[PDB]
RNA sequence: AGACCUGAGUGUGGCAGGACCACCCGCUAAACUUAAGCAUAUUACUCAGCGGAGGAAAAGAAAACAACCGUGAUUCUCUCAGUCAGCGGCGAGCGAAGAGGGAUUCAACUCGUUGCCGAAUCGGGUCUUAUAUGACCUCGAACUGUGGCA
RNA sequence: AAGAGAGUAGCACUGUUUGGGAAUGCAGUGUCAAGCCGGCAGGUAUUUGUCUGCCAAGGUUAAAUAUAGAG
């Protein structure tokens, strides 16, 4: 809304908050990111230290669909099951089966304390996730 | 986009004892040597000409829109808030008002008017009738010549029993599916006189749900 | 004074704005609700003209490519020549009774082929096939008063007869096998991954060994 | 058939017998006009491949074009502005000489419809093409279902808009897929698509 | 059915085993078959017209015994090296026949 | 003297030019400006100049994507994506594609060539209520190949 | 039983164009193919061997799209 702007407060002040000595002029320091190495060096070095220069190898025709790999931790496995199933199964009983591809996940990382045993189907798995799920009474079935 | 800028004006420069504004070329027209192209000049271009890609419309979160409708419906159930908005409900009984389903079968406007008098909703209709007047200002030149107030609502289970209740000035018709917040809270103020048919009243539990019931 | 801000990169220096000297390069959407109404009117009009033919022709079920969409199914352009032969329908005659035909699809596995063959067989058993001449009926066609019972399909996807897409059912709870509670699956998977990753280096080592 | 022998014989252009025939023909063409009408095509098998059909309404012309690069038409060979835009002799035209021959014939004779063309001869100064044309007012053309599409008004001067085989070549339309993404409908059509500013109603 | 797949990602046969129908014979495979009629027609024409100046230079180089120099000459004239090796085999065989 | 080839004159029946030009197709083609200077870069494959259509134009039926459990002519839309793709005094700046959800979609055909035929084709005249995809005639065109079947 | 478009595609130099980077598309001149283990594409140059997808150099074609100083 125009009625909330500072322009409404400045009607009658003749300068609009820009001063009498150094006025409001057009581009007193250049346009855009000009002079980033000459008269704006301190600002660039202080806040954007990695702006100038190159780093690493190149990759033509990236095709981001080939590197799709979402991850989920062992601590969040309960959110993929029904509420009753979390407390229904333990150790030697029949365990729920979780398929990670249907829910949109690829790799199973093992972080935190596992709540309930289960059978998880995944494309990739971790060293720690494999050991923790096996001790708790579950298993991992590899997918494709 | 070309308004005010269809001349070949240019500045006379300095040394001619005139201001440095661009001036129109030519001679023999009384427009020659006149100021041009500036927002301060007569017949010039205005400051910051308006465009059509201004942001005209707005997005609102779906949950917030459903919250607003639910709040306005509850406000219509309190007689104190209904009277405070401006409705005359002195002769009504048992707000919120629910009437039988034989109303949908009316065919003549005379029958509809008798029903409004029986349940006491005619006072709000008369309030709208007496308030009709010619609008003040330039708006009367732009296809909105008369102004009137907002009367009762009548909510129906569908778009079936409408023919008798149309043409009655000051009565609004609504469908229980697709309730409109702009109609439930005219001007942003909550609490509107609403008359419910029995069939539409029984559908409110399904449409909006309860607590602990989706 | 500038402070701690991001570097902008706004990309707007190419005379896109209409002014007194530039035509501009813009696109607005003020006709969006009007075009929605028009398209709906044409769909209803087409349905009235072609009655009782279905709105959309039959299409096959296919698998999406790449690893991101491996598990997803959608509708394809048309049926395969191998599939049509399996269901005993000629391709040029198939296009006549509302079946889309694709002459480029390959049918690289039997699971995809069997699903699409079942789609054609169900569609064939549901067709009524009004006779070309009502006085003289030839071949197995619609009988009298079977024509009067026909009804147009407006499913927006052509699923009146075949239905939805076929996806394997979710597995049921079971017990962990004794070998499943012992085998190290990361060791199993890493060994296979290393076999391909270090194929060239291992061959070079053996060649040098000779 | 007989086509096979004529076709393979024309792939031995650098042979003693073929070079003799072309040398005599090139001398003969050098003493004729820029545009000449022929009773029958010089290469009958090449003409039938690109549309000629030896019926009433089909005509063949031989057109001559000059060789070399384009010279910029600036006064005294002087350019102005940035040095990047300099040079009057070293730049080339963005149209090929096959399409220049088709456009020179169509512009001169406005009552014909240009169909196609093919290569015939060349020397150090000139290059020769033969252009197949059709007229649209003849009864034999108008009643033939395989050619009467050209009677329609949308095909007027199709060679001036780069719609022929030679025109499609310099427009990049021989390519497909990732080799022609930036010019597939047209070069200007793709530029409009990628540079217009879009304002959704509820952006 | 060629090479049934394993059930897992990675490991020389990446996973999701299916039944893997073999292939369709198609009609573009005739492009890889010999063309007897095309070969015979070219034999007649090459008889009629004789030899080109490029082939005369190659034949005179092969007579001396400069096979490497012949290939370098053909590669410059013809472009790719696959085409150059084909041309040298053709001129050499014609010399052997005659 | 008579053919064929190449080329003229006249007569009969037709067509082209000019206008419009918002959008569309083909060529030609700047500088102001930004880089706090400026020459590569940018503005911009834009403005100005020339030519050509329509009710839309152009494109369009794989010498295409991908690397998967595989998609399947063209066009357009959201998104991919101001991109941890890429180009660049690597500075200022610039900058797409495959996939995915959709709009539309009974969408597809055929010349040349190969094989079997070889005027069965075209023009003109006459007849059938008819400048018939019909019939008859035709030292008219066409075998230096029009048409028909796979 | 056969066949499927040659100064064409490719290569060298020069110029322009592109995000296309030991060269994305195109133009001029020189040179100029294969089809008996064929040709083109597979985003880092060269030689050699596999695998995958297509089969250029002739033509027509509605609908969904534009109307940024027209009728
Ligand atoms: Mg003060
Ligand atoms: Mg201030
Ligand atoms: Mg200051
Ligand atoms: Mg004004
Ligand atoms: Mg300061
Ligand atoms: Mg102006
Ligand atoms: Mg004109
Ligand atoms: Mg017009
Ligand atoms: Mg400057
Ligand atoms: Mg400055
Ligand atoms: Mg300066
Ligand atoms: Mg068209
Ligand atoms: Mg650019
Ligand atoms: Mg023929
Ligand atoms: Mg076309
Ligand atoms: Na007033
Ligand atoms: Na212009
Ligand atoms: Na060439």
């Amino acid at each position: 809304p125009t009625r909330f702007k500072k322009t409404r407060h400045q009607r009658g002040s003749t300068f609009c908050g820009y001063g009498r000595v150094g006025k409001h002029r057009k581009h007193p320091s250049g346009r855009g990111n000009a002079g980033g190495e000459h008269h704006h060096r301190i600002n660039f070095r202080k806040y954007h230290p990695g702006y100038f220069g190159k780093c690493g190898m190149n990759h033509y025709h990236k095709k981001k669909n080939t590197t799709w790999k979402p991850t989920i931790n062992l601590d969040n496995l309960t959110k993929l099951m029904a509420k009753d199933e979390a407390m229904k199964a333990k150790k030697g009983e029949a365990l729920p089966v979780i398929d990670l591809l249907a829910n949109g996940y690829s790799k199973l990382l093992g972080n935190g304390h596992l709540q309930a045993p289960c059978i998880v189907k995944a494309r990739w798995v971790s060293k720690l996730a494999d050991k923790k799920i096996r001790k708790a009474g579950g298993a991992v079935v590899l997918q494709a | 986009r070309l308004s005010g800028m269809k001349h070949s004006a240019e500045s006379w420069g300095t040394g001619r004892a005139v201001a440095r504004i661009p001036r129109i070329h030519g001679g023999g027209t009384s427009m020659s040597g006149a100021g041009a192209f500036g927002n301060m000049c007569r017949g010039g271009r205005m400051f910051a000409p308006t465009k059509i890609f201004r942001r005209w419309h707005r997005k609102i979160n779906l949950h917030q829109k459903r919250f607003a409708v639910v709040s306005a419906l509850a406000a219509s159930s309190l007689p104190a808030l209904v009277m405070s908005r401006g409705h005359k409900i002195e002769n009504v009984a048992e707000v919120p008002l629910v009437v039988e389903d034989g109303v949908r079968a009316y065919e003549k406007t005379k029958e509809a008017m008798t029903f409004l008098k029986t349940v006491g909703a005619i006072d709000d209709v008369n309030r709208v009738n007496d308030s009709r007047q010619i609008r003040a200002g330039r708006g009367k030149m732009r296809n909105r010549r008369y102004v009137a107030r907002r009367g009762p609502m009548l909510v129906m289970p569908d778009n079936k029993g409408t023919r008798a209740f149309r043409n009655i000035f000051g009565l609004d018709l609504a469908n229980v599916n697709s309730l409109n917040l702009l109609h439930l809270a005219p001007g942003g103020h909550v609490g509107r006189f609403i008359i419910w048919t029995k069939s539409a009243f029984e559908k409110l539990d399904k449409i909006f749900g309860t607590f602990t019931e989706p | 004074p500038k402070g701690n801000n991001a570097i902008p990169h706004v990309h707007q220096r190419k005379h896109w704005n209409p002014c007194s000297s530039q035509k501009g390069n813009v696109k607005v959407f003020f006709n969006q609700p009007a075009q929605k109404q028009r398209r709906r009117r044409l769909r209803l009009l087409k349905a009235k003209k072609i009655f009782p033919r279905p709105l959309k022709a039959l299409r096959p079920q296919v698998n999406c490519p790449t690893v991101r969409y491996n598990m997803k199914r959608r509708l394809g352009r048309g049926f395969s020549l191998e599939e049509l032969k399996a269901a005993g329908v000629k391709p040029r005659y198939a296009r006549t009774i509302g079946i889309r035909v694709d002459r480029r699809r390959k049918n690289k596995s039997e699971e995809g082929m069997n699903i699409n063959v079942q789609r054609l067989k169900t569609y064939m058993s549901k067709l009524v096939l009004f006779p070309l001449n009502r006085k003289k009926p030839q071949k197995g066609d619609a009988t009298e008063e079977e024509v009067k019972a026909a009804t147009q399909d407006r499913s927006r996807y052509g699923t009146a007869a075949v239905g939805g897409l076929v996806t394997p059912a979710r597995e049921a709870p079971r017990k962990v096998t004794e070998e499943e509670s012992t085998k190290k699956m990361y060791k199993f998977l890493k060994k296979n991954h290393s076999a391909v990753r270090f194929f060239r280096a291992r061959n070079r080592r053996a060649a040098r060994k000779e | 058939g007989s086509f096979m022998y004529l076709n393979e014989l024309w792939k031995k252009k650098s042979s003693d017998v073929m070079r003799f025939i072309q040398r005599v023909r090139a001398w003969e063409f050098r003493h004729q006009h820029t545009i000449v009408r022929l009773r029958r095509p010089t290469r009958p098998e090449k003409a039938r491949m690109v549309g000629y059909k030896t019926k009433q309404g089909y005509v063949v012309f031989r057109v001559r074009v000059r060789r070399g690069g384009r010279k910029r038409p600036v006064h005294k060979g002087i350019t102005y502005g940035k040095p990047n835009t300099a040079g009057v002799l070293g730049r080339k035209l963005n149209k090929n000489n096959r399409v220049v021959a088709e456009q020179r014939l169509g512009k001169k004779y406005g009552n014909l419809r240009v169909l196609n063309s093919y290569w015939v001869n060349a020397d150090s100064t000139f290059l020769w093409y033969e252009v197949v044309a059709v007229d649209p007012m003849h009864r034999a053309i108008r009643r033939d279902p395989r050619i009467n599409w050209i009677v329609n008004a949308v095909h007027k001067h199709r060679e001036q808009r780069g719609l022929t085989s030679a025109g499609r070549k310099h427009r990049g339309l021989r390519q497909k897929g990732h080799k022609a993404s930036k010019l597939r409908p047209s070069r200007r059509a793709a530029w409009r698509r990628n540079n217009r500013m879009v304002f959704l109603r509820k952006r | 059915a060629p090479v049934p797949r394993t059930g897992i990602i990675a490991g020389f046969n990446k996973g999701y085993k299916t039944t893997r129908r073999a292939r369709r014979p198609s009609s573009n495979d005739r492009y890889a078959l010999p063309h007897k009629k095309l070969r015979a027609v070219k034999a007649i024409i090459s008889d009629l017209v004789g030899f080109s100046p490029m082939e005369r230079r190659v034949q005179e180089l092969l007579r001396v015994g400069k096979d490497k120099r012949a290939l370098k000459f053909c590669k410059k004239r013809l472009g790719s090296i696959k085409a150059a090796k084909k041309r040298r085999a053709k001129v050499e065989e014609a010399l052997r026949q005659q």
